[PDB]
Parts: C-alpha cells; structure tokens; sequence
C-alpha cells in the first residue's frame, strides 16, 4: 500500500517496532530503501508522537465476526490513542482473513511463546521466582476501527457481519 | 369482543411470553374466521391486533402483531385464492409457533459462553430469557455472581434474586440508586429487551438507559438478549418520541445503539447494525 | 455518657446541621472542661468526636470534628498560656459559630443568580441549601420548574416536594430509575453534600453519582451546594475506597470533581479546585 502510494504521492511515515518481535526494522528498511522519508520509533513514543500523525494505517492477522481484530501486541494501544485524538484508523486485509468466530475464545486467544524474547535466560536466580508472559496476538475493539479496506473496496466495521454471511454458512462456525 | 379472554387464559403457563401469546390468539382466530376474502381477514386482524393492544401495553405485542401481518401479506402474493392461501398461511403459522418456542434456549446455548468463571454479571429486572441464559451456564459447571437491581416500579429484582437462588446461584439484590455505586465491580452486563427499535437500540426497563450510560462511561460490556420477533420498525430520536402508548412514572424507556455491545438472538450473535437489514430485507 | 443527649438535643433546630450540633456540643464540653493541660483537652476532645461520630455516621460530623481539632491547634500556636488561650479559643469560637450560622443564606445569595427564567432544576434527595437557594430564587419573582427523585433508600423526595409546594413551586416526584428518563428535560442540575473531598468531588446520596454521569453525558451544568465546613482531607480512588464507616445497602457514594460544575459555598462560587487550595492553606 505504501509502496504504491509513493510513486505519485510524498509523505512522511512511522513505524513502531514491537518490543518482543522487532519486525518494524526491516519494514523501515523496505520503505527507505525506494525513498519514503521513513522513522523508526519504540512503542513506548507511540502516544507521545501521536499528536503529529493524520492517519493510521495497519493490517491484522484475522478479522472476527463483529468487526474486532486479531492484530499483533501492541495495536491496541494503537488504537487507544488514535481514538483519543479521533485519528481514522485504517486496517489492511483481504477476504481469507474473516474468521466466522466470536471474542468468547479467551485464555487461548492470545499465542504466547518462550519468556526468552522478553527476560533473557542468563539473569540469573530471580528467573525462579519472576513470572514472565510473552504474548504474540491481542484483541482489538471494533469500536476503534474507521476503515477495512479489502479487494471488494472500502467498508464499514459496522457491515463486516455481511460479509461473513457472503462468505460462510452458519452451520460451519464451529466446524 | 370476548376475545381478550382467550389472550388472557393463554397465558396460564408462567414462562410463554406477551407477544408469543398474542399470536397464539392471532393464528385461532384467523382459523377460527369465516371469512372469504383476503381484505377482510386483514381488516379483522388488524382490528384483533388493537384490541389486544389495548389490553397489553408492550411494545412485544406490536411488534408480533406487525410481524403477523408482515407473514399475511407475504403469503398472500403467491397463490392469490385465499383457500390455498389460507391453508398455507395455516401451516406456515403452525410452523412459526414451533420454531419461536424454541428461541429462548438457542439464545441461552449461543450467548453462556461468553460467561467466564468467577465473573460478576448485573442485571436489571426478571427477565426469562436472561434466566435461561444464566442457568445454562450453571450446567456447564461455571461459577459466578449476578447483581441483580430492584425495579423499583414493581419489584422484579427480588422474584430474580429468587429465581437465582433457588437455581444456587449467588445473587445480591441492589438498590435502582446504587447501580453507579457496584458498576466498578461487574464484568458484563446482560439485560432484556421488549422490543428492538429500527436503529438498533432497545426498549427496556425505565431502569435501563441510566445503566447502559454508567456502564458506557467505565467501559463494561453491554450485552442485550432478546427474540426475533421483537423487531419493531420505531425511530425514537431521544425519551421523548417513544410513543406514550408504551409508556404507561414512565414504564419503558429507550437506549440508543451505541451504548449497546452485542445481542443475542435466535438468528444468532449481531451487532446493533443489523437489526435495520433484517427489517429491510422483510420490508415491514 | 451524656455527650450524645446534649448532641442529640442540639438537634431540636430542624435547620441545624448536625455538623453546627457537634461542633456546639463540641464547644459547649471545651468550656465545661475542667483540664489544666492543651494535651489533655485535646485527647478528651478527640475520643468526644470519635464517639459523637460513633452517634451520627454522617460525614459532615467528621468534618466538622477535624475542623474543631485544627482551630484548636491553631489558638494554641499563638498564646500558649492555656488560661488567655483559653479565653481565646471560648471567644473565637463563639464567632465561628455566629460566622457559620448563617453560611446557607450567604450560600443562597449568592447561588440563586445561576436559575433563569423558565429554566428547569433536577434535585436527588432533601437538602436544606438547595432548599434556601430555591426560596431565595422564587422571592426574586422567578418561575421555574423542579423534577426530584424519590430516593429510595430513606423517601427524602417526597418530603422535599412537600416542602417545596408550600412555596408554590411547580414539583414532580420522579423515580430513582427514571432519572436518564427526564435528563433530557432538565435544563441544570442542584445538589447538595454532605462532604468535599480534597480533589473537589462530592460525598453525597447513594443516587447522586449515577445522576453527574447522565448529566455530563448530555453536557447539562451540574451544580454542588456545600458550606464550609463539609471539607475533609479524604481522597477516594473509587465507590470501594470510601470508608465503611460512612457507608453504613449503600447509604452515601462519592462524586469526582470532573463531573461537577461548580460549588456554592459561604466563600463564593468556586471550582473544584478551590477545596484542595483551601485545605492546603489550612493546614489540617
């Protein structure tokens, strides 16, 4: 999206590199190298530079059936301070990504993987008594959301529960 | 006429609902009536509809009432004989009896999961539905606790807090004054509904727009359980344009969509966004 | 002993507070005192207030004992004698009791210019400040209408209408549920407290916070009538952080500072960040 955006338009964009997956370098990377004007940020500035920022542009690992959002850690907060200074949010998905499942799946939602990434293992003695919690997904309101942008074109989250009926039948929710 | 006497006598079993009653009466009397066209069937159950309004204040009665006739006038656009068409409206009306009986447990079985252990539930007044949904719960081996508020109007919070009890369910009964004082302490809010208005908002309990507000303003969950039939084409735009019909201190109040998370109907789980395609889709 | 049947008897006044009782049965025990030392008047004086506020369970007694132990700490700064600073302490309290007397009717002056004409005033429960300010206001030849909520717990509504007819006011008695019901057709807010917090919120009947929530959801002014010498030096985090002993079914919640307008004392029209400037300038 913002490699093609480029080629006719300039702007500035930021990108937030996850605390335990630093997947954003290599995205500043890819966008530097074909002339964006792009900065690199912790999560922590996520807020603190939101007061500058227009627009909000992301993607998602899945789409749930009221509209809210499977995205990486982090992205909610995202979402939190883009609705405190009422900046749209835009979500970048295709259709193979709405999942016809309700957020009444918890304790299991969120993907958690090894305390290595956030606690290394060489601290020493207080990893016996420190309890570390890694997780990968989080859940996103659909209340935060302004825009889903899919091959179809751009729709509301408040129309999502169609789309699912185009795509699905209700007797293969639970599968 | 000596019909409300049939409505009245048909509710004798204490958990069949207003409206499902109303059209109980509806469909006997339309195989009682002797009639031989389609416009006069329509007049005389019209006529039926509002003297049975008249008796029932609840907005469920209109909306079964509507629904009826939306049913009629479906049936009557195929066949075009009113002998056909009424034995078909017959089976078809047969068939609707037995398949809105059977919304309240799809609604419970469909909606206690979103019910986690240990978690704090409020609830306005005595509602069948929410007590389905709370005892099918229970039978999934999970623990929880229920506030349940006063009504002060007429005291349902207690018949609820009864219920709850008799089911071992640890309830207390609150004040309609303190609901702003325990909404820090819940985790989900689960209420009824007597009818769903065209935009998605519901028609409660005067007790229940002041609770949706609170709940708004701490973030907690608002989560609404209610029937399919119960789909009513109203816009009311603040307190004030809900008909005075349904009102009677005011008996009913209305709560705008967006104080309103999910409801759970027999059509499933959907957003206050969809209420207004289904009654599109039925053009009511 | 008899401390609580000259407090109790204090209260023969209608009017009176019963803050102004304990701080005159307060005064009334300082001069009765037969103590040589400022510590043991001061530890007699403190286990006084603690069974006093034993008696009565209200906040403003508290209130009004730390506002008693801080003058008396500030009278014993200065002279240090016990004898003249005896005299001293009887004199000003004396004055502090003339002063704060007639504090409501400062507090109706000074408030009654906020109430247009026509306008439309929401009360909760009965209070003797908003009822001063509505006096003061229909003695200017002004027409207004008052909706007030019955409050359940103890019926302080009714007698609030009751009293407010003699003065040929327009009043509608209203349920403690139906308050987002008539938020709509109120044009401000009055209420009254029984203790400011050193934030600026409010200690007031259990139904009151619900109703600065519906208002501030519909940007209605709500307004907090309170004397003087309801400032005590609490900071409540939330419902759960109020002590129990004021509490006690919830008898009194509290009511944070960005929910209300502004406050009415004997000082003038302040805002809530008034009350902590002042108990920082006190000292206490």
């Amino acid at each position: 999206f913002l490699k093609e955006a480029a080629r006719k338009r300039k702007f500035h964009v930021i990108v937030a590199e996850c605390a335990p997956f630093c997947q954003g370098h290599e995205m500043a990377v890819n966008l530097s190298k074909a002339g964006i004007e792009t900065t690199v940020m912790t999560d922590a500035a996520i807020f603190a530079v939101m007061s500058r920022v227009n627009k909000v542009i992301i993607g998602t690992k899945t789409i749930l059936a009221n509209g809210a959002l499977r995205a990486v850690t982090g992205t909610h907060t995202l979402a939190l301070a883009a609705k405190h200074h009422s900046t749209p949010l835009i979500v970048c998905a295709p259709m193979f990504k709405l999942s016809p499942q309700f957020p009444n799946e918890e304790d299991s939602f969120h993907k958690f993987v090894a305390p290595e990434e956030v606690l290394p293992f060489t601290e020493g003695d207080i990893l016996e008594k420190v309890s570390v919690h890694c997780p990968v997904f989080d859940y996103v309101p659909p209340e935060l959301i302004t825009l889903f942008i899919s091959n179809i074109g751009g729709n509301a989250p408040s129309y999502i529960y169609r789309l699912m009926s185009e795509l699905y039948h209700p007797d293969d929710h639970v599968l | 006429e000596l019909i409300e006497y049939f409505k009245s006598q048909m509710k004798e079993d204490p958990d069949m609902a207003s409206a499902v009653a109303a059209i109980r009466t509806l469909l006997e009397f339309l195989k009682r009536d002797k009639g031989e066209t389609i416009q006069g069937l329509r007049a005389n159950l019209t006529s039926a509809i509002e003297t049975l309004c008249g008796v029932d204040s609840s907005v469920a009665v209109s909306s079964g009432g509507e629904l009826f006739l939306r049913f009629i006038s479906l049936a009557s656009l195929e066949y075009s004989d009113y002998s056909k068409c009424k034995k078909i409206m017959i089976e078809r009306g047969e068939l609707f009896l037995r398949r809105i009986s059977l919304s309240r447990n799809k609604i419970a079985d469909l909606c206690h999961t979103f019910i986690k252990d240990g978690a704090t539930i409020l609830t306005h007044a005595y509602s069948r539905v929410v007590l389905r949904v709370l005892e099918a719960a229970v039978a999934a081996k999970k623990r929880f606790s229920v506030y349940v508020t006063e009504s002060q109007p007429d005291l349902s919070g207690k018949k609820m807090a009864k219920a709850l009890c008799h089911l071992n369910v640890p309830v207390t009964v609150v004040l309609d004054a303190a609901v702003g004082y325990i909404m820090e302490k819940a985790d989900l809010v689960i209420v009824g509904a007597e009818g769903v208005v065209e935009n998605g908002g519901i028609i409660n309990k005067i007790g229940t727009n002041q609770m949706a507000v609170c709940a708004k303003a701490q973030n907690k969950p608002f989560y609404v359980v209610a029937e399919s039939f119960k789909f009513v084409r109203l816009f009311p735009l603040n307190q004030q344009d809900v008909p005075d019909k349904f009102k009677y201190h005011p008996w009913v109040d209305y709560t705008a969509p967006s104080l309103i998370t999910l409801l759970f109907t027999d059509l499933g789980v959907l957003t206050p966004s969809a209420v207004s395609d289904e009654l599109i889709k039925l053009y009511l």
